């Protein structure tokens, strides 16, 4: 957890999007949902925690 | 010692990225028969492997 | 629906957000596509989805 | 002409888009068809006109 928090959080990096929330429109799309509208789909990490 | 073992796989839908969902655009895209198929196959196979 | 919102043309779906942004009237993503807009007469903010 | 397939079903449309009679196992991207009765929505600021 130190090596996963002490280093810069990848909020602007490759984080998969909650596709179930991106099409609801209940809030303006974040960086993850905005990329989904352009066909870019970041798949879930194979290294499951 | 630190060794990288994985990289977040990314897949892109060729039709949505270039045509932005425009119906007339996707008909023109079909002329580039090998363009979308080559890009999508390269990304999908790397993610599966 | 086809929309022309504040000199921006596109096709999408418009809904009502519980976002309360205070600045501006149009919100765009990095690609330039319109993500939402604000009605000046009432202050409600709407979202846009393909 | 030796054999043909009609691009009518879900699996056949994927084959026609992939330009192959055999589809390797995996995950394939796709997009639903767009409606045609699209209304017009206009928003514009009131100014000296
Ligand atoms: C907006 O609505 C969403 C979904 O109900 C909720 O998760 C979020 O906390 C709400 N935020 C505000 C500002 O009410
Ligand atoms: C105006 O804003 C109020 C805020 O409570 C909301 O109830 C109402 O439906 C909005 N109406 C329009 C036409 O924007």
């Amino acid at each position: 957890d130190i090596l996963f928090s002490k280093l810069v959080t990848s909020g602007l990096g490759t984080v998969d999007a909650d596709y179930k929330k991106c099409t609801k429109g209940l809030s303006i799309a974040d960086l993850a949902c905005a990329q989904y509208y352009n066909g870019i789909m970041v798949l879930p990490g194979v290294a499951d925690a | 010692e630190y060794l990288q073992i994985t990289s977040t796989p990314i897949v892109v839908d060729c039709s949505t990225y270039v045509c932005n969902g425009n119906v007339r655009c996707v008909e023109l895209l079909k002329q580039y028969t090998s363009a979308c198929k080559t890009i999508e196959d390269a990304l999908r196979n790397s993610a599966m492997l | 629906t086809k929309y022309n919102i504040y000199d921006v043309s596109g096709v999408g779906v418009i809904r009502i957000s519980n976002d309360t942004f205070l600045n501006g009237i149009t919100y765009t993503s990095t690609s330039g596509n319109l993500l939402g807009f604000k009605d000046v007469t009432n202050g409600t903010i709407y979202s846009i989805t393909p | 002409i030796a054999n043909i397939i009609y691009c009518n079903s879900v699996i056949n449309r994927l084959r026609c888009d992939q330009l192959s009679f055999d589809v390797p196992d995996g995950f394939y991207s796709t997009s639903p068809i767009q409606p045609v009765e699209l209304p017009v929505s206009i928003v514009s600021l009131p100014v000296y006109h």
